[PDB]
């Protein structure tokens, strides 16, 4: 938690709109909007950890 | 707690939680089941 780094994802397609009820959202929230309606959008780098 | 925030000229004095998302809330508190009003920290 304090020794991680700014991962990513590339050159992909993605389908947001699960973390809306699967296990791995299983408690979660957010500073951005809703799963599944931002779930169509892109940005230069997707990232993640 | 006297000043608060949640069409034009509307004023919808309601306030139900929100069914913020993938869940039936109706009076249910918890992740995507938000209360709609909050307090401005005046």
């Amino acid at each position: 938690v304090y020794a991680w780094n700014r991962k990513r994802i590339s050159n992909c397609v993605a389908d947001y709109s699960v973390l809306y009820n699967s296990a791995s959202f299983s408690t979660f929230k957010c500073y951005g909007v809703s799963p599944t309606k931002l779930n169509d959008l892109c940005f230069t780098n997707v990232y993640a950890d | 707690y006297n000043y608060r925030y949640r069409k034009p000229f509307e004023r919808d004095i309601s306030t139900e939680i929100y069914q913020a998302g993938s869940k039936p809330c109706n009076g249910v508190e918890g992740f995507n089941c938000y209360f709609p009003l909050q307090s401005y920290g005046f």
